[PDB]
RNA sequence: GCGACCCCAGGUCAGGCGGGACUACCCGCUGAGUUUAAGCAUAUCAAUAAGCGGAGGAAAAGAAACUUACAAGGAUUCCCCUAGUAACGGCGAGCGAACCGGGAACAGCCCAGCCUUAGAAUCGGGCGGCUCCGCCGUUCGAAUUGUAGUCUGGAGAAGCGU
RNA sequence: AGUCGAUCCUAAGGGUCGGGGGAACCCCGACAGAUAGCGCGUUUCGCGCGUACUCCGAAAGGGAAUCGGGUUAAAAUUCCU
RNA sequence: AUUCCGUGAACCAUCGAGUCUUUGAACGCAAGUUGCGCCCGAAGCCAUUAGGCCGAGGGCACGUCUGCCUGGGCGUCACGC
């Protein structure tokens, strides 16, 4: 909602920092084996949960 | 050369004197709270053959105690269960009256050590006792040889394990031979030993 | 605490007193008991400084006065362990009782003790001022064994 | 002694004031929110830009801990400008940023020169 | 150029806090010229600032401490932080002395009939 | 009104102690039924699972108010045997130790009470020193409603000799 | 965002000291009790009052205070005048 | 970056010095609140045996042991009036 707790905002903060592709150079390290950000979300398809 | 009077005169419940005194503690000890610290203990000979000295660190509370059986707290007495256990009263909790004084006053007072207690008085529906406890932390403590032992971790909260004269009474300790060995090292283990199925290498 | 302690009071005037404790309420007389502290007051025992002021003069003549013999001190006793001994060696001549010893099992019995020895006792008010007469916050009771020939005839 | 009310009240007794003899803290504690660290750095987005131009404004990425007293006080040491008044917000990022007026007598266009921005 | 510890530990309270306010200055700087597309160049040097703040503090926190420590020697009931931590259990141990009382019986009885040493041939 | 004691009250008084966490073993409490009995209620499952607490590096036990009846062993603990035995059991289903004997390891001790009374010889705190896990000096306090010392049944006190 | 709300108040109720139970996890909840403190003058001490919770509990109950006009790609009774 | 023939690189190893945000047994009161209180105080501003503003930073839970200060009650006494 529009009213919101701090502490909640903050933990949305977070998630959106931590929704996000992974940086290109990731792939290119040495015995890299990420492929992706397996942990990404989406808003409609799994919620936080809070 | 005094305390064998205070002995014998303690073993004489039954005489006026002794009735009116108790008479009197009994009712005064119904007024106050079930545990109250006590500046100096009202049975000075039985508290030294107990362990108790006169010095600092050394500590004496008395401990009211509820009398009678143990009902089993189920609710409305609704056993589920085969007719063996359906039995709500006159059952026995397995440790004494003055045990649970000890473990009161050792949950009470987590700060300080429970050496040993002793009876005072009683009526109908309370049991009394006082309890020597010893401030482990104390100077006068750690520097006499006889006590500081209990200052060493291993005998942390001695009441709860059934450590305490009490303690080893109720856990059929207090006696030695046909009569009392399932009881050593203890029960349990004594069940553990004797049901172990041994499968040696070579058999 | 106030309404307990005074309740205890009550209750212990209504009930009644066995033999043996009632014959702690007939204390000394008033002029009797004055006279026998003002006698009292002048075997007290040496207090912590005077103690250590006699300590280090007899450490100082020890070498200096080849140990000069010193007259044995007369004092009151006191000490329930010490009072008792005294008393059962039948060396005790007068026996101190205080009437407010709680728990008071530990002196009940100290008159019929003293009644068996022949040893003449008596029970006055106050622990606190035995204790006072004896440099302690409160003396169960005080004895005297022996006591100077200028007092020998008031005693 | 004459009592006049029925109630019985604890008589007030002396209390004395703390005197440790050692001190539980060896030192006091460094000072974490100083001026460097309640300003992180101006913003230099295009609404940023557009306030510096229009409103004698400059935009600030604050420590979230920082209140608008300390943001006042850490602009003025660091730049020496006063400030007409500090709006502040936390960001959907979970950044605090301020919006700081100056008075008339600053120019904002000039101290964000000075700045680098 | 670079910062040394051990030139640090030669200099005074005064001169530390000069050259940390000097240091945080410059880190500022480098922030708002990353925030600005600054260079690479510029990028680079804000660790080393950062490792010249941290070296900075450490050195005037351990000065401190030493100061605090000579300060409090030979004294006791030390200040909380300055005392040894060790562990718990340890901290609330008997001392050896303490460990090593014994009663008068047992002193003599040590004294007077020890553990011999013997051998058994002839 | 003053003073002594007693009991109790308030202190962000000076200095300390305690709570909680972990689970393989360890100590205390509480406590079933599934199941077996070809049904089932006593029994069995089990003095177990679940539940509530308490320690350590091990815990617990421990120096006979013992075992035995022998030509006697001699704290506690554990292993082998005793023994699927004595016993218990709708004497059904089932259940079930201990002593001797052989080994592993071994270790004994501390208090209370009558017993300084030519003086509490005992202990804690503050302060000042020192070869600072402690010792010394001084000053307050605890303690006679008893701290030190001796004694603990195997003895011991006292006395006399070596 | 001093002016919109939370924040403050108390409702049904919740959580508690002490006390009473409880092997214990815990149970009852101001009911077994030397309450918090509050005013006046001051050498900061004195005087006078003082019925055992000054805690949680409402973005719809109660309640200190803002209005036009303008402005953004996206904010406003909050930004500008 | 590094006198790379050296107080000296390292996404090296190891540990004695140091830092160690909000919480949590969690401790001023709470909590779907970065909400609501009290106390001490370095430096600085002008203010001068006087007090004000600000605030770095730190304190205020409970149960207990020893010692202490301040107190209450004819609870037990004694000396005076
Ligand atoms: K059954
Ligand atoms: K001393
Ligand atoms: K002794
Ligand atoms: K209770
Ligand atoms: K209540
Ligand atoms: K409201
Ligand atoms: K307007
Ligand atoms: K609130
Ligand atoms: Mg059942
Ligand atoms: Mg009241
Ligand atoms: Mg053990
Ligand atoms: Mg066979
Ligand atoms: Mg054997
Ligand atoms: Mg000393
Ligand atoms: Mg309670
Ligand atoms: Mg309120």
């Amino acid at each position: 909602p529009s009213h919101k707790t701090f502490m909640i905002k903050k933990k949305l903060a977070k998630k959106q920092r931590q929704n996000r592709p992974i940086p290109y150079w990731i792939r290119m390290r040495t015995d890299n084996t990420i492929r992706y950000n397996a942990k990404r979300r989406h808003w409609r398809r799994t919620k936080l949960g809070f | 050369g005094a305390y064998t009077y205070v002995s014998e005169l303690w073993r004489k419940k039954q005489s006026d004197v002794m009735r009116f005194l108790q008479r009197v503690r009994c009712w005064e000890y119904r007024q106050l709270p079930s545990i109250v610290r006590v500046t100096r203990p009202t049975r000075p000979d039985k508290a030294r053959r107990l362990g108790y000295k006169a010095k600092q660190g050394y500590v004496v509370y008395r401990v009211r105690v509820k009398r009678g059986g143990r009902k089993r707290p189920v609710p409305k007495g609704i056993v589920y269960g085969k007719p063996t256990n359906q039995g709500v009263t006159q059952l026995k909790f397995q440790r004494s009256k003055r045990s649970v004084a000890e473990e009161r006053a050792g949950r009470k007072l987590g700060g300080l050590k429970v050496l040993n207690s002793y009876w005072i008085n009683e009526d109908s529906t309370y049991k009394y006792y006082e309890v020597i406890l010893v401030d482990a932390a104390h100077a006068a403590i750690r520097n006499d040889p006889r006590i500081n032992w209990i200052c060493n971790p291993v005998h942390k909260h001695r009441e709860l394990r059934g450590l305490t004269s009490a303690g080893k009474k109720y856990r059929g300790l207090r006696g030695k031979g046909h009569l009392y060995h399932k009881n050593r090292p203890s029960r349990r283990g004594t069940w553990k030993r004797n049901q172990t199925l041994s499968l040696r290498r070579y058999r | 605490v106030v309404r307990i302690q005074r309740k205890r009071r009550i209750l212990k005037q209504r009930l009644k007193v066995p033999p043996s404790l009632n014959q702690f309420s007939k204390t000394l007389d008033k002029n009797l008991a004055t006279n026998l502290f003002k006698m009292l007051l002048k075997y007290r025992p040496e207090d912590k400084a005077a103690k250590k002021e006699r300590l280090l003069k007899r450490a100082q003549a020890e070498a200096e006065g080849k140990t000069p013999e010193t007259k044995k001190p007369i004092i009151v006793k006191y000490g329930l362990k010490h009072i008792t001994y005294l008393i059962e060696q039948n060396k005790a001549q007068l026996v101190v009782i205080a009437h407010d010893v709680d728990p008071i099992e530990l002196v009940v019995w100290l008159p019929a003790l003293c009644r068996k020895m022949e040893i003449p006792y008596c029970i006055v008010k106050g622990k606190a001022r035995l204790g006072s007469i004896v440099h302690k916050k409160t003396a169960s009771a005080l004895c005297l064994t022996t006591v100077k020939n200028e007092d020998k005839m008031e005693f | 002694k004459i009592r006049t009310k029925v109630t019985f009240h604890r008589p007030k007794t002396l209390k004395k004031d703390r005197n440790p003899k050692y001190p539980r803290i060896s030192a006091p504690g460094r000072n974490k929110l100083d001026q460097y660290g309640i300003l992180k750095y101006p913003l230099t987005t295009e609404s940023a830009m557009k306030k510096i131009e229009d409103n004698n404004t400059l935009v600030f990425i604050v420590d979230i801990k920082a209140d608008k007293k300390k943001i006042k006080d850490a602009v003025k040491k660091m730049y020496d400008i006063q400030t007409k008044k500090v709006n502040t917000l936390i960001r959907p990022d979970g950044t605090k940023k301020a919006y700081v007026r100056l008075t008339p007598d600053y120019d904002a266009l000039d101290v964000a020169n000075k700045i680098g921005i | 150029a670079r910062i040394k510890v051990h030139e640090l530990r030669n200099k005074t309270k005064t001169e530390l806090l000069a050259q940390l306010k000097d240091l945080k200055a410059e880190l500022a700087l480098l922030r708002v010229a990353k925030v600005t597309g600054g260079a690479p160049n510029k990028l680079s040097k804000i660790k080393v600032v950062r490792l010249s703040i941290a070296q900075v503090l450490t050195v005037i926190s351990q000065k401190q401490k030493t100061a605090l420590r000579e300060a409090y020697k030979n004294k006791k009931y030390l200040p909380l932080d300055l005392r040894p931590k060790k562990t718990r259990a340890i901290r609330k141990r008997l001392t050896k002395h303490q460990v090593s009382l014994k009663t008068e019986r047992e002193k003599k009885k040590e004294m007077y009939f020890p553990i011999r040493k013997y051998a058994i041939k002839v």
